[PDB]
Parts: structure tokens; C-alpha cells; sequence
């Protein structure tokens, strides 16, 4: 249930050091993690992807070739080796489970995860607006574009919706853009075609102050975007 | 070779009349078919062995050759992994091994044979 | 094909998974029970190591036996029965003593004939009929003691016979393993179990090895 | 038992015909015979419980 | 009365038809199976 | 009423062929029920395993063990959230499917019965019902885990059940050649069916809510009605000899696909009353008919462990 990381602080482009994600309370043998990032300037970007049970391997374009990262279902933990370290990679590494089937959930819990600083093909998709001031209960219909027509040969757009609280873990929304997912009230309604998407939001509530992000699920690489962001 | 032959016949054509009792129904009816044909087709080499020796011929010998013989060293594996298997199949669980069915013997056994075609004819083109 | 990639290998996943508890499930020989009330299970089903039906499991000599004793079954056996194909033999609990009483059902028929008219129902049947029988003969001290104390002839009356505990266990031995229609696919394994002669899992170890062995046989035509 | 002996008897004809191979005026007429005895040695394991019925 | 049950058991069967690929030649493309 | 139906257009010789086959299970198949949306079905193993098996992309998602080796029948929620298990221990346990932190757990043991639960459905996400083998077809809680209401009137004991769209009355056969129209808001039984000899292995419902076909070991079927108290139509064929074990009927109701034991089913009119096709394929013979809520898919369980969608 848990996802709890160790292991930062000060390191030098070159070192090593040792990161690991424990989680406890669940079957980690039946579940894929990722290691999607978090840089405080730069929105979340995905980089590795184990399936479940030691399956197959998802990289990055400018990753395949430098990481590794390998799992222990029995000590139920995950090695991950940092070499040839860079000067920006200042970034926020979770440790999210996922697990994906006919009408599964995929990223409905993200993990906490830990901080750390240092010294001195591709599918690519824009986003609309970057900070917006919204006034909480107006029925925000938030809009977002792509580079891609979503339709996929099964009959269903595949583009997942997440927010980032401050000081809270980045949630799930609603998956699939039509099913709202564990966790979130019945507020929530998203629509639109193969290229554009909208998500409308009535009857808000206190808190809503999260930056919005949108992920699509087609191919390997998974990119986040820039990020809009909500004011008050 | 002609007698060998003969009696051969005599084997084959006492063991397809009665297969109801379990004297032939012990070992494998396809297995000692096979093994009947690999002696029958060995003895059939011992014919051409003494003929006039052409190109057609000579390789028809180093092919019949063989074959003849891994005919019969096939049959006696499978029976003898058939009795490997009654015997280790008690020790383990109450479970069907793999392999076991007669057409998959016989299956195995074709496909022994064909590796050493395969191979004889490898050797044989160089 | 693109993103249901993670949903095949999840079914590969759980398939190998499924597969690997089937082959573990094959490697444990399934054995039911049947015969009367209280007709001698506790004295076997509490010498191993282990509303409805009870399923033990015990490992003797590396093999794993997997005990199913229907006991108390409010539905008629025609159901149950009807949908048990796939094991590899059953047990048949009996005690000898069970002739010169009576049950307390109809107080017409003896409990050996209504052992008798059982047997020939799950011997006649379309699911049975690969199948063999392991008889378990309970409490022989008490079958002496009745066969010294009574002279049998009240229970069958077309037998005939001295007074003396070899020849009526001989004759159990062929009362029982008669009523079906042929012994070459309907093998049937009688031993007796008391208070004494303890540790009698080697013969229905060895009961079961025959029968797998012959059913492996007859699947490829050996037999 | 029968492949027991099938399989000594062919280790006991190969040194046969590996010595025998010299002069192959005389093998290429002993090779026959030797695949003869070779079959009949299969014929006898085969049917053994043929001969004995 | 038993015909006008069966009557109506006949108009639900003739009337709802139409949507039934049981009994109507559907094509395969569309078709997810 | 046997002269108004003859004057109906054949609708013909209709052949279908296989879909998918759900290749994977090690086991005997006896009870695959469909879900509502048309989509994933759960099918019973044999061995240990309950698999809940999709119908488009034919994958594997749950295929989860059980304490009870022997599953007599299950059943899939209308929410898709929950599934429950027959067997012969008189555990209908109920899985929950979607569930945090695991792939799926068991929520509840539903206990308290002598028989074997035969039948299993869900009325809804919590208010189930069963049909024991000891002649108590109760009603289950899920959240109490206790029975509200119990139904009795069978002689014999019952192995099948159907539900109504309605969900207020259900019928369901036992094995004393009788069907019986139970009501879940009294409990008690609205009326019991007589006119087959043989025992009703499974039974079926119509669309609509008016009547409903049982399946007799006598290879024999009836359609009977509700309101009509007699039966209308029958089904019986010449040169077979073994019985219907399990009945169902199509988003129209025309079609009755009935499953006999010749190793293959059978595609009934329920107003012609003649065989329009006959649906083989099968190595052992069929133990339910799983036909969905729109007859986009028939699946089929046999005892060779294989799945068939015939449409």
C-alpha cells in the first residue's frame, strides 16, 4: 500500500549511490512500476517500465544504453544503478505501480519519493494554456490538443489525466478519459474527439489548486508536457 | 537375405492378424511396425549391396544404409524411453508425461530419422 | 496491439502461472470415498500427516494424495457423481461385520446388500467405467467375533459353508468383486484394516501406482 | 534384456568389421552378410516373446 | 387465454428481429468477433 | 396453442460458425456464465481455478485459485465488481474483483448450506441468490453474510436457476421434474410448472419477462409461459436419446440454444418448433450456454476445456 524511498542527498556527476522504492501491502509480483520524474522547473517524464513479473523492458530515447534497473519480487524491491550522472537531472523520481487489463485502472496510485541535488519515433504533445486564474465553482472546462488521432483499432481513446497537490502524491483523475477512476468524486466528465480532449469540472471543492497534466498511453515513450497550471 | 526377408514377412504378418492379445499389444504396434520396416529395408540394403554400383545406386546405399540402421536404434530408444517412463511415472505424480501418445512416438521417431537424413545429406553434398 | 501489449503479457503471465499450478495439481492423485455410515474412516483418515464434502492432502514417498470423503451429502449421488470425470480410482469403505445388522432406514434390507446394490450402482454407470476400486475392509476383529458368534446364514441364505473366518473373507473377496461387467478396465484392490496392522498406505500406494500405470498404458494403447 | 543383448552383439561386430575392413576385396561381400546377422539379431530381440508364444 | 399469450410471444419474437444476430447475416469486419 | 404458430415464415436453416477459442483451461468446464456488458466472461476450471476470460482480445486477466477444488457453477455481477463460486463445501465465496492494492480478493464465504451450491446469480452489486443441492435456493446478503430468505416447495433437490430483467421473480427447475416461479419480494412460490418427466438439468428465461424454457434429460424442451399456465410449444427430436443440459435464449428470444449431450448444441424456433442448425465442434459434450444481452456472442463450455463463441 505504501511506496516509500531512500537513499538521496548529495551526489557528484559520476558517482554512485544506491535508490530503492519499498512497498508493502499488495501483490508487487502482478504489477508493472515505473520511474516517472518530477524536476521542479520541468514537467514529469518517464524513463523505465518493468512489466509484471519480470517481463518484458520499456526505455526512452536518450536512455536506452545508460540505466539499468532490476527487481526482487522475493526481497520485493528494486535496484536501481545511477551511472554517468549530468548536471540536470534535478528531479522528483517516483516509484508508481500500474497494471493494465479490460477496464484496469493503470497509474491509480504514485508514490512519494525522495529529492535530491547536484553541482555544476518519439511522440511529442503540446499543451493549451500554461496559468490560468479559475475561480473554484464555475464549471472549468479545461482543453487540451495532440499530435495524434486517438483511434486506436480496440474502440477507445487512451489519454489519462493526473494532478500534483502540493505536498501530496500525484493521483489519478480519470483514466481513459470517459471512466472516472477510485478516489475522485463524480465531478468530473471528459470528452472530445481523436484529437482534441476537454474536461469539464462543476460543483468544485476547496483544494483545487494541482497543476493538470495529460499522458497518452499509444506508444513506449509517455510525455507529460509542460504542465497548466490553476490559480485561485 | 531372401530368408531374413521372408521371415520378416512371416513376423509382420503373424503380429497383424491377432493384435487383440496383449503379447503384441505390449510393445508399440507402430514401434514394432517401424522396426519390422527398418529390418525389412535393411535387408533390402543387403540386396543392393551386391548389384552393379552406379551413381543412383552407391547413393542409394550410403542413404539406405542409414536409415536402415537409425530405424531400428529409434525404435529401440522410444521402447526403451516407453519403459523409462512406466517406470518413473509410479515414483512421480498421477499425471500423463509428455510424449506418450503413439502418433507422437511415432512423431519423435520421424523425426530422429529425418535429423539423420538431414545430416547424411549435409556430409553427402560436400 | 499497441497498448493491449501489457494485457498479453499479463495473460502469458498468469497462463504460465495456471499452467505450473496444473502440473503441481496432476502431481497430487485425487481419491474419493464412499460406502455406509461410520462404516470404519476415522481409523484411516487419522493415521495420515494432512455440511460439505472434506478434501485432505498428505505426502507419502514423495507423491502427494489428495483424500476427498463426500461423508454427509444432502443431494442424491447422481449429481455429484455425474460430475467427477478425471480421477484416477476410488476407495470403497466397508465393515464385514455390517451383515447380521439392520439399518435404521426401511428395516427390510441388510447393510451388505445395500453395500451390495451401491457398489453395482457406481460399478454400472457411464463415468465409472475406467475407473477402479480400492476396497477397504474396516474392523476385522469384530467381522471374526460376529462370524464366530453367528453362522452367517441368516444374512445370505444360498451360502454354504463351515464355521471360520478364512473361507467368508474369501468369500467377501469374491462376493464384491463380481457384480461388474468385466475386471479388465474395473480392476478392484481389497485389503482389510483394524485396530492393529497399522501404516496400510502401502497398499493403496501401490493400488494407485497400478491403476496410473495401466491407465497410462491404455491412453497409448499398451494395455 | 533383448536390447541388452542387441547392443553387445553390436559391440562385439564392430571390431569385426573394423578389422575386417582390410582387403575391402572381401568386405564389400562380408558387409551383406554382417547386415544380414545385424537384422536377424533384431528379428530375435523383436520377437522373442513371439518365439516363445 | 394460451393464444394470446402465444400471439404475443410471436409479435415479441417478429419485432424485436431486427436486432438480433442470431438471426439477421451481420457482417464480420464490423463485427468484433 | 399449437395452430397460430404454424402460420409464421420459417426463418430457415441458419448456420454459424466459431469466433474464438479460448484455449488455456486443464480442466472440466461446467458453468460459464457472460457478463452485462457483452465483453468479459467468467468461466469455473476443474483443478483450482476461476479464470475470467475476455471475449474480443481472448486474454486472460483473473485467474484466480480457490479453497474449494470442485466449482459446480459461478456468475459474474451485472457491475462487473464481484463474482461468486458453486462447488460441493457450501462456499459460495465472493471475489472481489476491483480491489486496491491486489488484483482480487475475497470479500465474503457465504456458509450455511447441506447441499452443493448448484446455481449461483446476482440480482445485484449486494442482494444475491443461490441454489443450493439440498432444496434451499436462498437469498444471500454479502455485506451480513447471512440468508434473508429462504425458498421451499421442491420435492427433490434444485440445480438450476434463472433470473428476470425485472429482478422482482425468478424461476428455477429442480430435479423433480418441476420448475418453480419464486418472488423475491414474498419469498414465496408464485407457481410450479408440470408436464416434463425427466429432470430439468438447466433453465432459461425470456427476454421479455413473460416466460421461459427448461431443459429436460428426456431430449425434450418446453417453452412455458407465466401467465398462461400451460405448455405452449415443444421440442423433441427422433434420433437422439440423451437430454438438454442447459438452455438459454437470445436478445430476440427466437432462438433457443438449447446444449444436448451428443457432444454439440442445437439452435431451437420458438415458433416453428423445428432444429434450425446444429452446432458442433465440441469434443465432450456442453455444460452451459452462455448467450449475451444483445446475441452478439453464444459461448459454449464443454467438458474438453474449451470455450467456443459461436457467432
Amino acid at each position: 500500500v505504501q511506496l516509500v524511498e531512500s537513499g538521496g542527498g548529495l551526489v557528484q556527476p559520476g558517482g554512485s549511490r544506491k535508490l530503492s522504492c519499498s512497498a508493502s501491502g499488495f501483490a508487487f509480483s502482478s504489477f508493472g512500476m515505473h520511474w516517472v520524474r518530477q524536476a521542479p522547473e520541468k514537467g514529469l517524464e518517464w524513463v523505465a517500465y518493468i512489466s509484471s513479473g519480470s517481463g518484458t523492458i520499456y526505455y526512452a530515447d536518450t536512455v536506452k544504453g545508460r540505466f539499468t534497473i532490476s527487481r526482487d519480487d522475493p526481497k520485493n524491491t528494486l535496484f536501481l544503478q545511477m551511472t554517468s550522472l549530468r548536471s540536470e537531472d534535478t528531479a522528483m523520481y517516483y516509484c508508481v505501480r500500474s497494471i493494465y487489463y479490460y477496464g484496469s485502472s493503470p497509474f491509480d496510485f504514485w508514490g512519494q519519493g525522495t529529492t535530491l541535488t547536484v553541482s555544476s519515433s518519439d511522440i511529442v504533445m503540446t499543451q493549451a494554456t500554461s496559468s490560468v486564474p479559475v475561480t473554484p465553482g464555475e464549471s472549468v472546462s479545461i482543453s487540451c490538443r495532440s499530435s495524434k488521432s486517438l483511434l486506436h483499432s480496440n474502440g477507445n481513446t487512451y489519454l489519462y489525466w493526473f494532478l500534483q497537490r502540493p505536498g501530496q502524491s500525484p493521483q489519478l483523475l480519470i483514466y481513459r478519459m470517459s471512466n472516472l477512476a477510485s478516489g475522485v468524486p463524480d465531478r468530473f466528465s471528459g470528452s472530445g474527439s481523436g484529437t482534441a480532449f476537454t474536461l469539464t469540472i462543476s460543483r468544485l471543492e476547496a483544494e483545487d489548486v494541482g497543476v493538470y497534466y495529460c499522458m497518452q498511453h499509444l506508444e513506449y515513450p509517455l510525455t507529460f508536457g509542460a504542465g497548466t497550471k490553476l490559480e485561485l | 537375405a531372401c530368408l531374413g526377408a521372408l521371415a520378416t514377412l512371416f513376423v509382420l504378418g503373424v503380429f497383424v492378424r491377432h493384435n487383440a492379445t496383449p503379447v503384441v499389444k505390449a510393445a508399440g504396434r507402430e514401434l514394432c511396425y517401424i522396426l519390422l520396416g527398418g529390418v525389412f529395408l535393411c535387408y533390402c540394403m543387403t540386396f543392393i549391396f551386391i548389384a552393379k554400383p552406379s551413381t543412383a545406386v552407391c547413393t542409394l546405399r550410403r542413404l539406405g544404409l542409414g536409415t536402415a540402421f537409425s530405424v531400428c536404434y529409434s525404435a529401440l530408444l522410444t521402447k526403451t524411453n516407453r519403459i523409462a517412463r512406466i517406470f518413473g511415472g509410479a515414483r512421480e505424480g498421477a499425471q500423463r508425461p509428455r510424449f506418450i501418445s503413439p502418433a507422437s512416438q511415432v512423431a519423435i521417431c520421424l523425426a530422429l530419422i529425418s535429423g539423420q537424413l538431414l545430416i547424411v545429406v549435409a556430409w553427402l553434398v560436400v | 496491439s499497441a497498448e493491449d501489449k501489457a494485457a498479453v503479457e499479463r495473460s502469458k503471465m498468469i497462463d504460465r502461472n495456471l499452467r505450473e499450478d496444473g502440473e503441481k495439481a496432476a502431481r497430487e492423485v485425487k481419491l474419493l470415498l464412499l460406502g455406509a455410515g461410520e462404516s470404519g474412516k476415522n481409523t484411516i483418515v487419522k493415521q495420515m500427516k494432512i455440511t460439505g464434502i472434506v478434501e485432505t492432502h498428505f505426502t507419502f514417498k514423495d507423491l502427494h494424495f489428495k483424500m476427498f470423503d463426500v461423508g454427509a451429502q444432502r443431494s442424491e449421488r447422481k449429481k455429484w457423481i455425474h460430475c467427477f470425470e478425471g480421477v484416477t480410482a476410488i476407495i470403497f469403505c466397508v465393515a464385514l461385520s455390517d451383515y447380521d445388522l439392520v439399518l435404521a432406514e426401511d428395516e427390510e434390507m441388510n447393510r451388505m446388500h445395500a453395500s451390495m446394490k451401491l457398489f453395482d450402482s457406481i460399478c454400472n454407470n457411464k463415468w465409472f467405467t475406467d475407473t477402479s476400486i480400492i476396497l477397504f475392509l474396516n474392523k476385522k476383529d469384530l467381522f471374526e467375533e460376529k462370524i464366530k458368534k453367528s453362522p452367517l446364514t441368516i444374512c445370505y441364505p444360498e451360502y454354504a459353508g463351515s464355521n471360520t473366518y478364512e473361507e467368508a473373507a474369501a468369500y467377501i473377496q469374491c462376493q464384491f468383486e463380481d457384480l461388474n461387467k468385466r475386471k479388465d478396465t474395473k480392476e478392484i484392490y481389497t485389503h482389510f484394516t483394524c485396530s492393529t496392522d497399522t501404516k496400510n498406505v502401502q497398499f493403496v500406494f501401490d493400488a494407485v501406482t497400478d491403476v496410473i500405470i495401466k491407465n497410462n498404458l491404455k491412453d497409448c494403447g499398451l494395455f | 534384456f533383448t536390447m541388452y543383448t542387441t547392443c553387445i552383439i553390436w559391440l562385439a561386430f564392430l571390431p569385426i568389421f573394423y578389422v575386417t575392413s582390410s582387403d575391402y576385396r572381401v568386405q564389400t561381400t562380408t558387409m551383406c552378410v554382417s547386415v544380414s546377422l545385424s537384422g536377424s539379431v533384431v528379428l530375435g530381440c523383436l520377437f522373442a516373446p513371439k518365439l516363445h508364444i | 387465454k394460451v393464444s394470446k399469450a402465444a400471439a404475443d410471444l410471436m409479435a415479441y419474437c417478429e419485432a424485436h428481429a431486427k436486432e438480433d444476430p442470431l438471426l439477421t447475416p451481420v457482417p464480420a469486419s464490423e463485427n468484433p468477433f | 396453442l399449437s395452430q397460430i404458430t404454424n402460420n409464421i415464415d420459417p426463418v430457415g436453416r441458419i448456420q454459424m460458425r466459431t469466433r474464438r477459442t479460448l484455449r488455456g483451461h486443464l480442466a472440466k468446464i461446467y458453468a460459464m456464465h457472460w457478463g452485462t456488458d457483452s465483453r468479459l466472461l467468467v468461466s469455473a476450471s476443474q483443478d483450482g481455478k476461476l479464470i475470467i476470460w475476455d471475449s474480443y482480445t481472448t486474454n486472460k486477466v483473473h485467474a484466480i485459485p480457490l479453497r474449494s477444488s470442485w466449482v459446480m457453477t459461478c456468475a459474474y455481477a451485472p457491475s462487473g465488481n464481484y463474482v461468486a463460486c458453486g462447488g460441493l463445501d457450501n462456499i459460495c465465496s465472493i471475489y472481489n474483483l476491483k480491489t486496491r492494492e491486489g488484483n482480487v480478493r475475497v470479500s465474503r464465504e457465504l456458509a450455511g448450506h447441506t447441499g452443493y451450491l448448484s446455481c449461483c446469480r446476482f440480482l445485484d452489486d449486494n442482494q444475491i441468490v443461490t441454489s443450493s443441492g439440498d432444496t434451499t435456493c436462498a437469498l444471500w446478503d454479502i455485506e451480513t453474510g447471512q440468508q434473508t430468505t429462504t425458498f421451499t416447495g421442491h420435492t427433490g433437490d434444485v440445480m438450476s436457476l434463472s433470473l428476470a430483467p425485472d429482478t422482482r421473480l425468478f424461476v428455477s427447475g429442480a430435479c423433480d421434474a418441476s420448475a418453480k416461479l419464486w418472488d423475491v419480494r414474498e419469498g414465496m412460490c408464485r407457481q410450479t410448472f408440470t408436464g416434463h418427466e425427466s429432470d430439468i438439468n438447466a433453465i432459461c428465461f425470456f427476454p421479455n419477462g413473460n416466460a421461459f424454457a427448461t431443459g429436460s434429460d428426456d431430449a425434450t424442451c418446453r417453452l412455458f409461459d407465466l401467465r398462461a399456465d400451460q405448455e405452449l410449444m415443444t421440442y423433441s427430436h427422433d434420433n437422439i436419446i440423451c437430454g438438454i443440459t442447459s438452455v438459454s435464449f437470445s436478445k430476440s428470444g427466437r432462438l433457443l440454444l438449447a446444449g444436448y449431450d451428443d457432444f454439440n448444441c442445437n439452435v431451437w424456433d420458438a415458433l416453428k418448433a423445428d432444429r434450425a442448425g446444429v452446432l458442433a465442434g465440441h469434443d465432450n459434450r456442453v455444460s452451459c450456454l452462455g448467450v449475451t444481452d444483445d446475441g452478439m456472442a453464444v459461448a459454449t463450455g464443454s467438458w474438453d476445456s474449451f470455450l467456443k463463441i459461436w457467432n
